[PDB]
C-alpha cells in the first residue's frame, strides 16, 4: 500500500505544475486568491517544459504520487518525434482514468445557445493514447489502436456513479459504433451492463456524427455524456465552445487514489503570454474542482461564487469573450468577492 | 442534345423524392435523361452490371438512401474509386438557425483510414482496430482540394489534422499537403488542429472556406457543419472519382417512419443535384433550379417535417416547379 | 480385471494414415488390450467437427494419423491442446549419427504461429501479427516442469529469441523462471534457438528437456526426429487440460508419401504405447513397446525407410508374434 | 588492378584474427591494400546513430569491406552496430556457405550447401510492442519488392557460382499470404533460368531431412522470418561456428565479408584464437573481386594445414596456437 496524502495540520500540499504560454502568470493568481481565501494549501511547485528527456516528466509524476493532487498549466509540445505527448504521459502512467468536463453556460457570458450544463465523463487511458503507428513502408503509416473491456466498464462505472451522486437523470452514451462494428460495440455492451445497475438513471446512447448535430441545434438535451477516449475532442471542445471558449471551461483527470486538475482546453495561449489580457476563470473554476477533490468544499463554494459573480460584470469581460478589462482586474473582482473574517465566509 | 445520367433512387423516401426532383428538375426545361438503375448485392461480390455498365458510359449519377452482406455504399467507393467526399455547408437564406452566415467545404479522403480498417479481437476482452493512411491517397486528396479551391473560386483551404496525437499518420498528410500549396499559391493555404476546428466552428464559422482533411475521423466535422445550416435534409454531397465518375447523393437515411405517406424534404437530393450541373457544366440552369429554392422557403409559404409546418412530398415539390419557370 | 474396454476415439486420417492405423488395430488384437477404438474421420458440412468433439468429451484420448489436407487446426483450438510432446529416443537396433539420444521437445501450441492475424497494407506489404502472453506462457512452463518431474528429468531447457524478440520472447522466459522456483529438483537453463539448433547437431546429449514457444518449436520437433532415426520412428501427443491426443511427431515428413505398404508404422505403435501408459494400462504399454523395440534389435525386419526392404504388412505382423508369448519381462 | 579492401579490426578477438589474416594475405601477397577503420556505434546529429564516417567513405570508394568481430552493443538500448552497417549500404543479401572441411572428422562428411537469406526485412524489421499487462504484440512485414529481389539474387548466385539446382525455404501452411508471395516471386524467377532447377520445401521438411542425409541440397533461399536458425543448423553439420564464412553482399556492387563469431575475450590475446573463418570469410572476398587464381592457393592451404593433424589450434580438438597455423598455410601458399 501507498504513503498518506501530505496533508498534516490541516493544510494539505498539492503539486503545481505552472506549465507553458499564460500557465505561469494563472497559476500565480490562483496563489494570490488561495492566500486571500485563507484555504489550507500549499504549492510544491514542479517544472515540466524541457524538452527530449523523461528526467523533467518522471519528476513531477513522482511528486503527484508524493503528494496525491496536482493543479497544471498546459504544457506545450510541437522530442518532436513520433515519441509521446508530455501531458498525457501523466494521464496514462498516474491511471488518471476519467477526464470529467462540467459545461454550465455562463450566466454573464451570452452566446448562442443558453441553459446547457453538460458533464462529460470520458475515458482517459486507452485508444489514442494507445496508438501505436509505425512507417512499415515509405509512404505507409500504419496505426494500431485498443479499446479493452476493462477501461471500458470503469467509465461507465464512473459515469453513473457521478450521474447519480450529482443527481442528474439521462446518461447517453456517445460511439461511432455503427462504422467500427466490434470495438465500439464493446464499449457500448459495458455501458448496457451498467445501466442496469442504475435503472433510475434513463439510459441512452447516440452515434456520435449525430451528438455534434445535436449539440450545435439542441444542446439542452444533454445531462450526462460518456464516450470512449475517441473522437479527437469533438465533444469536449463543441460544448467549450458552446458555452462560451477555452478561457471558461475548466476540466479534471480523477484517478482512483490521484488527480490532476486543469483547463478543459490543452491551449498555452502562446500568443497573449505576458500580456494580462488572459482569461482565468478556467483555470480558477480548476482550482475549485481541486479544492473539492480534497473535500475544502467550503473554501469551493466561496472561490467559484465569487469566480462566476466577476463574470456577472461586463467590465470584468477578458478579450477572449469580448471585454476590454485584464486578468489582473478580474482577479481584483473575485478577491472583492471573497469576504472573510477569522478564515470564514 | 440531352445529356444521359444514371441514377438510383433507393430505399425509403428515396423513390419518392427521386422523381420528385425529376418532377422540379424537368419543370426548370433541364437538358438531362434519367437511364435508372438498381443496385444490390451479388457474389466475390459485386453489384449489378446494369448499372455499372450504364454509368461507365454516362459518368456522373445520382443517388438516395439505402441500408444493410458488404454495405451498398461501400461498393460504390470500391469499384468506381470514389476518392474523394466534397460537401458544401453553406446556409440557407431563409431557414433560421443561429448560424447564420456559415459557407464551408469539406473535402475529405474516401479511400483509406477507417474505410481499410480491420477491427480483431487480440485477447478475451480486448479489440484492436488497424487503420492505415498513405502518401498517394493524400497528395492525391491535396492536390484535390486546391483544383476545387481554384475552379469554385475559393480562397482559403485549411487542412485539419490532430499531429497531437497522430503525429506520423496526420504528420505525413501533412507533409504532403505543404508540397501541394506550395505548387498553388493562389490558395491561402494554413494547417490547424482539429480540436481547435471546432472550438472555432461553433464560434465563428464564418472564417472558414475549403477544408480538407484525412479520413481517420472522418464524417464528424462534416456533420458538425450541418448542424450549423438546419440539418441532414439541407446538405448536399457528391463523391468525385477516378474514372471520370462523380455520383452525388443525399445523406440522409433510409426514412422508414414515413416511407410513403408523401412525407419528405428533398432539398438535399435537389441540392445534390444543383452540385450536378456544375460539375456537368450547366451554370445557367444551375442558378435557376437554386435561387429557386432559396426563395421557396425564404417567403416562408410552406415548410415540410424537418422545417416543421404541414406540406408533404407533393405539396412543396410542384410548389417549387411553378417557382422555376418563374 | 478389466470389465470392458476403454473406449479411445480415433481419426484414422488421409493417406498412409489408417494403413498406420490397421498396423495399430492389429497389434492390439494380438496384444490383448482392452482398448475400443472408434473412428469419425474428417469441406461441405462439418458436422464431423462435432461428432468428433462429442467422442472427445466422451473418451478424452485420441489416436490421429494427419489430416494431409482450417481441418486440424480447429480440431486441435476447440479441444484446447495446448502442450506438445515429441519423445525423440534412439531405438537400440536402429544406428544414426546420433545414438543413444533420450530428449522430449515440449512446444507451446495455442498462440504464437497459429494466432497471428496476416493481413495487407500496400500492393506488394504483407504484414505478421504474432501474440505471445503470460496466460499461456506460464501454462507451458508449468506443463514442462511437471512433466520432467512425472517422468524423472533432472534438467529443463527453455529455448528463446530474447536477443532480437525483447519484450515477446523475455516474457515467455520470466514465466519459465517464475515457475522454475517451485520445482528446485529441476536443473533450469535457457538457451538461444539459432545456437540449440547447432548444439542439436553437435553435442545433442547436452539436452534433458526443451521447452520452447511455437514458432520454434515445429522446427526443433522435425529437427530432432532426424537425429533420432527420422520420421517413422518418432511419436508425441499432445495434452489440452482433460484431453490427450497420441500421433506421430514428425510434421512433415514427405511432399508425397504414396505407394501402400511402405511406411513404417513403429511411430504410431510407439506412440499408441504410450497411449496406454496414459489409460493407466501399464503392462501392455511396456509389453508393445518391448516388442518393437525388440523387432528392432533383430534386424531381420525392417522398413524401407530403415534398412531393409520388409513391407509394412510384414513389419507389423512381425510385432505381433514377438508380443504374442514370445516376450520375457521376468525382472522385478 | 591493386585494390583496397577497408579491415574493421574486430574487438576482443578480432585483432588477433584480423593481422591473422593479413599476415597469411602476405603470405601469397594478393594485390590488397588494408585500409583499417572501426564503426564503433557513434551517435548521429539528427538523432539516430551514424557510422564512423571515414568507414562510410572508405568503403564507398572502395567496394569489398571484410568484416570481423562486433563487440556485443549491450552498453545501452541504442542501435547495435551490425543493424548500422547492413542498413547504410544496403547489403540486402547475406551469403553463408557450407562446405565439409576434409580434415575436420564431423558425423556428416558429404556437406556442400549454401544458405542464402533476405537480410532487407521480416525478423529485421521487429516491431514488439504491449497490449495489456503481460500481452507483447510483434510485427513483422514481408514485402513484394525485396522478395524477387532475393529471388533474383539467389538464381544469380547459382549461376554465377556454377551450382546445379535452387530450393526455396519457407512455410506456405502456417502463413500462406506472408509466404505464398515469397514462393510466388521465387515461382516467376524460375521461369527466367530454367537451366537450374528450382524445388520447394517446408522448413520443417528441411530440417528433417538436412539432419539425415544433408548431400541432398546445396543452394536454398529463405526469407527473413526464420533467420539464421537453418544456417547455423548447418554449421553444426561441418562442425563449429568458427570455421564457417558469411558475406553480406549489397546494392551497387557494395559488399563486406565477415566472421560470424562472438566476442569472448576468454583466450583473446593468449594467442590461441582460432581465425579460420575470416580467412575463409576472405577467400570469399578474394572469389567476389575476380581473384580467383589468388584464393584457391590461399584455401586448399587451409584445407590441408587441417588435414594435416598437429599444426591445429585447440578450439578444433588440439592444443596449439594461432601462430602455428598461420604460418602452416604460409609456407604451404609457397608450391
Amino acid at each position: 500500500t501507498i504513503p498518506p496524502s501530505a496533508k498534516y495540520g490541516g493544510r494539505h500540499t498539492v503539486t503545481m505544475i505552472p506549465g507553458d504560454g499564460i500557465g505561469p502568470e494563472l497559476m500565480l493568481h490562483v496563489k494570490s486568491v488561495f492566500r486571500h481565501a485563507c484555504v489550507p494549501v500549499d504549492f510544491e511547485e514542479v517544472h515540466v517544459s524541457s524538452n527530449a528527456d523523461e528526467e523533467d516528466i518522471r519528476n513531477a509524476i513522482m511528486a503527484i504520487r508524493r503528494n496525491r493532487v496536482a493543479l497544471k498549466g498546459n504544457i506545450e509540445t510541437n522530442l518532436p518525434p513520433s515519441h509521446k505527448s508530455r501531458n498525457n504521459i501523466l494521464r496514462t502512467s498516474l491511471d488518471l482514468y476519467a477526464n470529467v468536463i462540467h459545461c454550465k453556460s455562463l450566466p454573464g457570458v451570452v452566446t448562442r445557445h443558453k441553459d446547457i450544463d453538460i458533464l462529460i465523463v470520458r475515458e482517459n487511458t486507452e485508444g489514442e493514447y494507445s496508438s501505436l503507428e509505425h512507417e512499415s513502408v515509405a509512404g505507409v503509416v500504419e496505426s494500431l489502436k485498443i479499446i479493452t473491456k476493462a477501461k471500458s466498464l470503469r467509465i461507465a462505472e464512473y459515469a453513473f456513479k457521478l450521474a447519480q451522486e450529482s443527481g442528474r437523470k439521462k446518461v447517453t452514451a456517445v460511439h461511432k459504433a455503427n462504422i467500427m462494428k466490434l470495438g465500439d460495440g464493446l464499449f457500448l455492451q459495458c455501458c448496457r451492463e451498467v445501466a442496469a445497475r442504475y435503472p433510475q438513471i434513463t439510459f441512452e446512447n447516440m452515434i456520435v456524427d449525430n451528438t455534434t448535430m445535436q449539440l450545435v441545434s439542441r444542446p439542452q438535451q444533454f445531462d450526462v455524456m460518456v464516450m470512449p477516449n475517441l473522437y479527437g475532442n469533438i465533444v469536449n471542445n463543441v460544448c467549450a465552445g458552446l458555452v462560451g471558449g477555452p478561457g471558461l471551461v475548466a476540466g479534471a483527470n480523477y484517478g482512483h487514489v490521484y488527480a490532476v486538475f486543469e483547463t478543459a482546453t490543452r491551449n498555452t495561449g502562446k500568443s497573449i503570454a505576458n500580456k494580462n489580457i488572459a482569461n482565468p476563470t478556467a483555470t480558477l473554476l480548476a482550482s475549485c474542482m481541486m479544492l473539492d477533490h480534497l473535500k475544502l468544499h467550503s473554501y469551493a463554494t466561496s472561490i467559484r461564487k465569487a469566480v462566476l459573480a466577476s463574470m456577472d460584470n461586463e467590465n470584468m469581460h477578458t478579450p477572449d469573450i469580448g471585454g476590454q478589462g485584464t486578468t489582473s482586474e478580474a482577479i481584483q473582482d473575485v478577491i472583492r468577492h471573497i469576504r472573510v473574517i477569522n478564515g470564514r465566509a | 442534345g440531352v445529356q444521359t445520367v444514371t441514377l438510383i433512387p433507393g430505399d425509403g423516401i428515396g423513390p419518392e423524392i427521386s422523381a420528385a426532383v425529376m418532377k422540379i428538375f424537368d419543370a426548370a426545361k433541364a437538358p438531362i435523361q434519367w437511364e435508372e438503375r438498381n443496385v444490390t448485392a451479388i457474389q466475390k461480390w459485386m453489384i449489378p452490371s446494369e448499372a455499372k455498365e450504364s454509368m461507365d458510359k454516362n459518368k456522373m449519377g445520382l443517388k438516395g438512401p439505402l441500408k444493410t452482406h458488404p454495405s451498398m455504399n461501400l461498393l460504390l467507393r470500391k469499384t468506381f474509386d470514389l476518392y474523394a467526399n466534397v460537401r458544401p455547408c453553406v446556409s440557407i437564406e431563409g431557414y433560421k438557425t443561429p448560424y447564420t452566415d456559415v459557407n464551408i467545404v469539406t473535402i475529405r479522403e474516401n479511400t483509406e483510414g477507417e474505410y481499410s480498417g480491420i477491427e480483431h479481437v487480440i485477447v478475451d476482452g480486448v479489440v484492436q482496430s488497424i487503420k492505415l493512411i498513405t502518401e498517394g491517397a493524400s497528395k492525391r486528396i491535396a492536390e484535390f482540394a486546391f483544383e476545387y479551391a481554384r475552379n469554385n473560386h475559393r480562397s482559403n483551404v485549411t487542412a485539419v489534422h490532430k499531429a497531437n496525437i497522430m503525429r506520423m499518420s496526420d504528420g505525413l498528410f501533412l507533409q504532403k499537403c505543404r508540397e501541394v500549396a506550395e505548387s498553388c499559391k493562389d490558395i491561402k493555404f494554413n494547417e490547424m488542429y482539429l480540436d481547435t476546428v471546432c472550438l472555432n466552428m461553433v464560434q465563428d464559422p464564418s472564417q472558414f472556406d475549403v477544408l480538407v482533411m484525412p479520413n481517420l475521423y472522418g464524417d464528424i466535422l462534416s456533420d458538425l457543419c450541418a448542424g450549423l445550416i438546419g440539418g441532414l435534409g439541407v446538405t448536399p454531397s457528391g463523391n468525385i472519382g477516378a474514372n471520370g465518375v462523380a455520383i452525388f447523393e443525399s445523406v440522409h437515411g433510409t426514412a422508414p417512419d414515413i416511407a410513403g405517406k408523401d412525407m419528405a424534404n428533398p432539398t438535399a437530393l435537389l441540392l445534390s443535384a444543383v452540385m450536378m450541373l456544375r460539375h456537368m457544366g450547366l451554370f445557367d440552369h444551375a442558378a435557376r433550379i437554386e435561387a429557386a429554392c432559396f426563395a421557396t422557403i425564404k417567403d416562408g409559404k410552406s415548410l415540410t417535417k424537418d422545417l416543421g409546418g404541414n406540406a408533404k412530398c407533393s405539396d412543396f415539390t410542384e410548389e417549387i416547379c411553378r417557382r422555376v419557370k418563374d | 480385471r478389466v470389465e470392458g474396454s476403454f473406449p479411445v476415439t480415433m481419426l484414422p486420417g488421409d493417406g498412409v494414415g489408417p494403413e498406420l492405423m490397421h498396423a495399430v488395430k492389429e497389434v492390439f488384437k494380438a496384444a490383448a488390450v482392452p482398448v475400443e477404438f472408434q473412428e469419425h474421420h474428417l469441406m461441405a458440412s462439418e458436422e464431423k467437427l462435432e461428432q468428433v468433439l462429442s467422442s472427445m468429451k466422451e473418451n478424452k484420448v485420441a489416436i490421429i494419423g494427419k489430416i494431409h489436407t482450417s481441418y486440424d487446426m480447429r480440431l486441435r483450438r476447440k479441444l484446447d491442446l495446448f502442450a506438445n510432446v515429441v519423445h525423440v529416443k534412439s531405438l537400440p537396433g536402429y544406428m544414426t549419427r546420433h545414438n543413444n539420444l533420450d530428449l522430449v521437445i515440449i512446444r507451446e501450441q495455442t498462440e504464437g504461429e497459429y494466432s497471428s492475424l496476416e493481413h495487407e497494407s500496400a500492393r506488394g506489404v504483407i504484414e505478421c501479427l504474432k501474440i505471445v502472453t503470460r496466460a499461456k506462457s506460464q501454462r507451458i512452463a508449468k506443463f514442462a516442469f511437471d512433466y520432467a518431474t512425472k517422468k524423472g528429468r533432472g534438467k529443463v531447457t527453455a529455448v528463446h529469441k530474447a536477443n532480437i524478440m525483447k519484450l515477446g520472447d523475455g516474457l515467455f522466459l520470466q514465466c519459465c523462471e517464475e515457475v522454475a522456483e517451485l520445482y528446485p529438483k529441476i536443473k533450469f537453463e535457457t538457451m538461444i534457438i539459432d545456437n540449440c539448433c547447432m548444439q542439436l547437431v553437435q553435442n545433442p546429449y547436452q539436452f534433458d528437456v526443451l521447452v520452447m514457444p511455437n514458432l520454434y518449436g515445429n522446427i526443433i520437433d522435425n529437427l530432432a526426429a532426424g537425429l533420432v532415426g527420422g520420421a517413422g520412428v518418432v511419436p508425441g501427443e499432445s495434452y489440452s487440460a482433460e484431453y490427450a491426443v497420441f500421433e506421430t511427431g514428425a510434421r512433415h515428413p514427405f511432399a508425397q508419401a504414396v505407394g501402400r505398404n511402405i511406411a513404417n508404422p513403429t511411430a504410431m505403435l510407439l506412440s499408441a504405447s504410450n497411449m496406454l501408459r496414459h489409460l493407466n494400462l501399464e503392462y501392455h504399454s511396456s509389453m508393445i513397446a518391448d516388442a518393437v523395440k525388440k523387432v528392432i534389435k533383430v534386424g531381420k525386419v525392417r522398413t524401407s525407410d530403415m534398412g531393409g526392404y520388409a513391407t509394412c504388412h510384414d513389419f507389423t505382423e512381425e510385432i505381433c508374434r514377438r508380443v504374442k508369448d514370445l516376450d520375457e519381462n521376468l525382472y522385478f
